[PDB]
RNA sequence: GAGACCACCCGGCGCGGCGCUCCUGUACGGCGCAGAGCCCUGCGAUCGCCUGAGGGACGCGCCUGCAGAGCGCGG
RNA sequence: GACCGCAGCAGGACUCCGGGGUCAGCAGCCUCUAGCGCGGGAGCGAACGCGGCUCAGGGAAGUCGGCAAGCCGGCUCCGUAACCUCGGGAAAAGGAGUGGCUCUGACGGCGCCGGGUCAGAACUGGAACGGACGCGGGGAUCCCGACUGUUUACUAGAAAC
């Protein structure tokens, strides 16, 4: 018989299978389109979520209630320590699909990247790249192989590794990420640009700008095995139900005899790889500048680090990217940030006027530690 | 080799049922002493068990100062742990004193 | 109502009896429904400050108003709501002012403080209210 | 930038934090915490509560 | 940061200190020219001062202490 | 603690004697004496279930139906309606107080000695006080059966008997 009343299905079936993510970290997958002839640019970066702040901005959306008004809005600070280029990878467009021509690795590979190649570095063989270093180190191997990429490669990407020592993380090994060189006048120009950054650090400030929209790709917080009400948003049944109210009562009709994928069922509720999209970059600054989080209204030094530090993170030393709203993942989780594939055309320009530096640990009524000393006197 | 060490019982009964707190504290003290003495056998003086059980099964004292004496060696190496009362656990930290 | 509203936490569901700010001679208005509410299955219609609600005057109210579904506007709500300026605001009591379908108020005066969201939506509420908070 | 004061607490409220209550006596009372808020709504005296700037001003500690 | 068990992501862990910060609301004790009174030369709930004190921390930085990487098993 | 239920079975099974505190109490909650740690233990802290706890704003819109939960409650002093078989209703309904200290009267007791209740008073205290515990939610009707009783052990406690 008919369902008798109209309600939407609970949940997106696109996000199925709702399984723990099997990729090591969030992976960029599609990179923004080339648009050949654009200013030559890098398309992505890896950062670690540091925390959230809340900013007061002046809004200039025209024909809005908030036009010419001040708005307190949430911000997410992603720590983005400089990544170092370690390889140049070129992919031909083949009738099978993008096919990698070759990866020409750097003459010298840093210890952080090298520790990724082994499960336990101290007890490891240390045999990786041993012959490669000898074959290179004249520059002939790197340049002859690089030429092959210019002739066959249609897409050029660069491998880069994060510096985990510049982060408060316990990783030690460095995440390797492919970032696509984009908007070159020609692939040879992409390879020449790519060789210029080889063995050299790249900064978040170079890759992105303020007011640009980026999409953050990361693995979500895990909630473990979870039932239908939390995992799929089904209505809890009436209290009188025997065997519990937290359940999907009917898993299907007599026919189809088998249970269907569409019906909600209990299982893992977190650690899913998700891309969030179109988030504006509010600020891209380094913590080494003491007034990075100080505006004209602040009139106090205030740096990015909150009083009491970042809860469930660290000292956010060095470069960081502040973005509007939220990003997938818990604090300390690697987040790959990419130039937006489809940015929101009508977005207000960013004009931050105050950034909270108050304690996120507990409730903080002091934006600086020096102000706490003055309030509490002796 | 005698070790004087503090163990925070409140942190070691965390995550466990409050009724099972004083026996869970005894098991924790035994394991902690194994990772201090680097031994496998830990004996606890009844003075340690009187201190841990002083405030009942649900509430364990927040901290215990313990004297581990590595009495026994030559393929036995037991650890004898005694409670050492202290007015406050202020700048108190592990103090390994003496040698076999 | 004038302009585009901004979503604010909707404190009053259907069945919410709210005190009457206007002197029209109603004391407590019973919320039958919310104007402009396409709702999902099982969801009680809910309304916030600045939302027009079909109400029925209670037994305490003057007989002429009583027994007719009448329009009103929520002017105050106990539920805390966040303004887009980060001000979380709440009121001592939930209240409503009885208004014709056009915008005019049945009562000459509005008693007590009135929320900005109602004041912006209804020009007559803004002029009548002594305090807009 | 602009800052307010806990009406009960008398401790400054940085922007974006705290709640504002408007009374039937037409006075907005800005409260820094849910503590400031519940102390007031239980009729607890500001003086009698030592952390409030009012009890410290009476003890002269603040003034 | 991940979990029913596993798996995952990481690895000279961890422990317990010290700072920072936050929570709670001014510690025990001492003193008093506070205290309604009482009857005897003391009692007395409270109160004030020391004392935004004391206590606590699962958050952040640090190490002034013990420590911490199998001669395990596979290959 | 050995009886009877296939059993060393949350089931039944007749008595006797019965301390302390708080309390009106042999109630509830703690305790002396006396007894004594039950077909086992470790981890872990998922879903879900069982036994609980709290919940912003609304306040039965939920449902066959307020089912379940919650409100209420001790004591003192006010105050209390229709109706009525004048006995009731009635704890109707509805208010107010309650702690601790320091006292002050009463009352028998005189060789003044022995009571622990009833009043009244100051001073107190994050705006607390039956602080746990124990412990009616109330009202307006309508239908039956006057009532207290009895009933289908093991699905009907009823308006049935």
């Amino acid at each position: 018989s008919h369902r008798k009343f109209s309600c939407c299905r609970k949940g997106n079936l696109g996000y199925l299978p709702r399984k723990r993510c099997t990729r090591g970290r969030g992976r960029c997958k599609t990179f923004p389109p080339d648009v050949q002839g654009a200013p030559i640019h890098l398309t992505a970066f890896l950062g670690y979520k540091a925390g959230c702040t809340h900013v007061m901005r002046f809004i200039d959306h025209r024909g809005s209630n908030l036009h010419n008004r001040q708005a307190i809005d949430q911000a997410t600070i992603i720590d983005a320590p400089p990544m170092i280029c370690t390889a140049i990878i070129g992919y031909a467009k083949t009738p099978k699909g993008l096919r990698a021509v070759t990866t020409v690795w750097a003459a010298h590979i840093a210890e952080p990247a090298m520790r990724r190649f082994y499960r336990n570095y101290f007890h490891a063989e240390k045999t990786a790249f041993s012959t490669y270093m000898k074959k290179a180190a004249d520059g002939t191997y790197i340049k002859e192989q690089l030429g092959r990429l210019k002739q066959h490669a249609d897409v050029i990407r660069i491998v880069a590794h994060t510096q985990p020592a510049l982060t408060p993380l316990k990783q030690k090994k460095a995440d390797i990420m492919e970032i696509q060189v984009n908007g070159g006048a020609n692939v040879a120009e992409k390879v020449d640009y790519a060789y210029a950054l080889m063995e050299k650090p790249i900064s978040i400030k170079d890759v992105f700008s303020v007011g640009a929209q980026i999409d953050t790709i990361s693995i979500t917080r895990g909630r473990g095995f979870e039932g239908v009400v939390t995992r799929w948003g089904v209505t809890r049944l009436p209290r009188k139900t025997r065997r519990g109210n937290r359940k999907v009562a009917c898993i299907g009709a007599w026919h189809p005899a088998n249970v269907q994928y569409t019906v909600a069922r209990a299982g893992q509720m977190g650690y899913f790889h998700r891309t969030d999209t179109n988030k504006q970059v509010f600020m891209i600054d380094t913590a080494e500048n003491p007034r990075c989080c100080t505006t004209e209204f602040d009139l106090t030094d205030k740096s990015i680090n909150p009083v009491g530090g970042f809860v469930n993170y660290g000292r956010v030393q060095g470069d960081f990217i502040m973005i509007k709203g939220t990003c997938p993942g818990p604090k300390r989780r690697p987040v790959v940030m990419r130039n937006a594939l489809l940015p929101h055309r009508n977005c207000p320009p960013v004009q931050l006027q105050w950034i909270s530096t108050a304690s996120k640990f507990g409730h903080g009524i002091f934006e600086t530690v020096e102000e706490r000393r003055q309030f509490y006197a002796k | 080799i005698v070790y004087e060490h503090t163990i925070r019982l409140n942190k070691a009964v965390r995550g466990k049922p409050s009724k099972k707190a004083a026996p869970i504290a005894i098991r924790a003290i035994r394991a902690q002493v194994e990772k201090l003495a680097k031994v496998e056998d830990v004996r606890l003086d009844p003075s340690v068990n009187v201190f841990v059980w002083s405030r009942g099964i649900r509430h364990v004292p927040r901290r215990i100062r313990l004297e581990v004496r590595l009495e026994g060696d030559d393929e036995h190496k037991f650890a004898y742990v005694i409670n050492k009362d202290v007015e406050n656990f202020k700048h108190l930290t592990t103090e390994k004193k003496g040698s076999e | 109502g004038i302009g585009n509203k901004f979503r604010i936490s909707c404190g009053l569901p259907v069945g919410a009896v709210i005190n009457c700010a206007d002197n029209s001679g109603a004391k407590s208005l019973n919320m039958i429904a919310v104007k402009n509410w396409k709702g999902h299955l099982n969801r009680f219609p809910k309304a916030s400050v600045g939302d027009m609600v079909l109400i029925t005057v209670g037994r305490d109210g003057k007989p002429e108003l009583r027994r007719k579904v009448t329009p009103a506007v929520v002017v105050r709500q106990r539920k805390v709501w966040r303004r887009k300026d980060g001000v979380w605001i709440y009121f001592q009591d939930n209240a409503g002012v009885i208004i014709n379908p056009k915008g005019e108020l049945k009562g000459s005066s509005i008693t007590g403080p009135v929320a900005k969201e109602a004041a912006d939506r209804w020009p007559k509420i803004s002029t009548t209210a002594e305090c807009v908070h | 930038p602009r800052i307010e004061h806990c009406s009960f607490c008398s401790k400054p409220v940085y922007p974006g934090k705290g709640i504002c209550f408007v009374r039937n006596d037409s006075r907005v009372f800005r409260f820094c915490t849910s503590k400031c808020h519940r102390n007031f709504k239980m009729k607890r005296n500001p003086r009698k509560v030592r952390w409030t700037k009012t009890y410290r001003l009476l003890h002269n500690k603040d003034m």
